[PDB]
């Protein structure tokens, strides 16, 4: 019978994932379709061939702007040279937990978000299930899906990779305290400053005697409330760090050192991937680039299940790190993809690596074109790039 | 450390599993270096003049505008002229086209057409005026 493409049933796919992506009127790709695996995604292709352009278009489709991803803004690059409008369509699973939606019911399972870029018009106009809206609606939807673009944890770019490369313990403390509500740290800092000034008044005294007891009682109560939650969080993240570093054959844990002063609490990362390198904080100059990249990627992965973001985006990651650290981080990615209901990562491989391991759960996508291959628009079966389940029935 | 962990271990690897066991002495030690609107139905239409006013509440007009508010964001709302010459409130079907730009073409088509903002639809004098003739007015949505 007639060949039928696999049904893009969003119920089977995990919530927040993307099944089919439509790319219209872009550089060297005017008519393209992409299918993304529910577990994890792999795209193979040289940098500058449109794969990075396609990923950036997907990012901009969901209330994304070029200057909000930590990179230069080039709207004209997306628009096909000659064509007036360039269009990206992205479909996600829908759940009755997000408000301010147009035309789509809560019980509905489909959210279609379309972004169009044109030269003549300079405005932020998006589409929700093919209905024109301002960027505010799509932005608040993205906020209500627990996914963030400005934050570097959910989305990783080349500038963000560089920023993670030289990362201080204070930044680790900041990101830990921003993941959970940051009011607790502010309150404890206020109480510790109150303790300091009360102790200063006490040595000055050496009305004042009535103080330093209620203050210390309040400080003890706040510390007692604060301690178990961060203790269990630190234990969990350290366990995840160890279970992600086991494949490297190294021992490491994310420890939260807590001096007497609450603001002096810092984050320590234990490194064992290289025997010569002693146990110290992550830094680019002393350690090798590949091992540091693997460590920070694993640290990103550890803070994914706890987060409610539907997926995480990493860019310029599969580019070779010594062909050994990159191999072990690919093995870690395979192991993570073995677990079900995991976030979908849009992988970028600017440089080809010999003997890459391909898990059955993940699928590779190729965007390269051949001279003997007919034009994608004229060939009905060539519109899909790097997809094999489309040809087979269902 | 109370139970026989050897007797069971002695039964295994000996009675069953027929597993070869060898000392394998340290021979390599000595290696030689070898040197949203599902319920509604479209066709009905009625005047809007008491569709807004409710003796119970003044805000009833806002919820009538709330029906438009869901349609304001894309602007698909358009009410048609009746004998009075002004737009008349009616229900709208769900509409869908082929691609995301096809509906966009649809919306800018309606913007190009003449728009019904010559007179703000809800005005005080005429509502009383129609009440006196036929006392019909009335809201169809509540």
């Amino acid at each position: 019978k007639r060949v039928k493409i696999a049904k893009p049933d969003l119920s089977s796919f995990q919530p927040g994932s993307i099944i089919k992506i439509r790319l219209q009127d872009f550089v060297t790709y005017t008519l393209t379709e992409f299918n993304l695996s529910p577990s994890l995604n792999m795209i193979i292709g040289p940098n500058g061939s449109g794969k990075s352009t396609f990923v950036c278009a997907v990012c901009l489709g969901l209330a994304g702007k070029p200057e909000y991803i930590g990179r230069s803004k080039k709207v004209e690059d997306f628009i096909k040279n000659g064509q007036d409008v360039s269009k990206i369509e992205i479909t996600l699973k829908n759940s009755p937990n997000v408000t301010d939606i147009e035309y789509i019911d809560a019980r509905d399972e489909t959210i279609k978000i379309t972004r169009i870029i044109t030269r003549s018009k300079r405005r932020s106009d998006y589409l929700i299930n093919d209905y024109q809206v301002s960027e505010s609606v799509v932005k608040t939807l993205v906020a209500q899906l627990n996914i963030q673009l400005d934050n570097l944890c959910q989305f990783l770019s080349q500038e963000r990779v560089e920023e993670f490369a030289r990362l201080k313990s204070v930044k680790l403390l900041v990101e830990t305290i921003r993941s959970i509500d940051a009011s607790l740290l502010d309150v404890l800092d206020e109480l510790r400053e109150l303790q300091g000034n009360e102790q200063s008044l006490q040595k000055d005294l050496d009305q004042q005697s009535k103080d330093l007891e209620t203050i210390k009682a309040k400080l003890k109560e706040d510390h007692a409330v604060l301690e178990p939650k961060l203790d269990d969080i630190v234990s969990k993240i350290s366990a995840r760090f160890a279970r992600l570093f086991n494949n490297v054959g190294s021992a490491g844990a994310v420890r939260l050192e807590k001096p007497k002063d609450y603001a002096e609490w810092k984050i320590e990362i234990m490194v064992k991937f290289r025997d010569n390198a002693p146990l110290k904080k992550l830094d680019s100059h002393t350690q090798s680039g590949g091992e540091r990249a693997v460590s920070t990627v694993l640290y990103m992965i550890a803070l994914q299940e706890f987060t409610s973001a539907p997926f995480r985006v990493v860019d310029e990651i599969n580019q070779g790190m010594d062909s050994r650290n990159e191999r072990i981080v690919h093995k870690a990615m395979v192991e993570n993809a073995c677990a079900e209901n995991t976030s979908q990562y849009f992988l970028i491989t600017p440089k080809l690596l010999t003997g890459l391991h391909y898990h059955e759960k993940m699928r590779i996508h190729c965007v390269m074109a051949g001279s003997w291959i007919p034009n994608p628009s004229e060939d009905p079966k060539m519109i899909h790039f790097g997809e094999t389940s489309n040809y087979s029935f269902d | 450390s109370q139970f026989n962990w050897f007797r069971i271990g002695a039964l295994y690897n000996t009675i069953s599993k027929n597993a070869p066991i060898t000392d394998h002495l340290m021979g390599p030690l000595s290696i030689e270096k070898k040197p949203l609107s599902k319920k509604l139905g479209p066709e009905g239409s009625i005047n809007l003049f008491k569709f807004i006013i409710d003796p119970n509440s003044f805000s009833r007009s806002i919820e009538n505008l709330f029906y438009t508010s869901f349609l304001i964001k894309e602007g698909k709302l358009l009410m048609e002229h009746d004998e009075e010459g002004l737009p008349t409130i009616k229900i709208k079907q769900s509409i869908s086209h082929t691609d995301s730009r096809s509906k966009e073409i649809e919306r800018q088509r309606r913007r190009a057409a003449h728009q019904n903002h010559i007179i703000f639809q809800m005005d005080m004098p005429t509502w009383r005026k129609l009440i006196k003739k036929y006392n019909i007015t009335s809201p169809f949505l509540d």
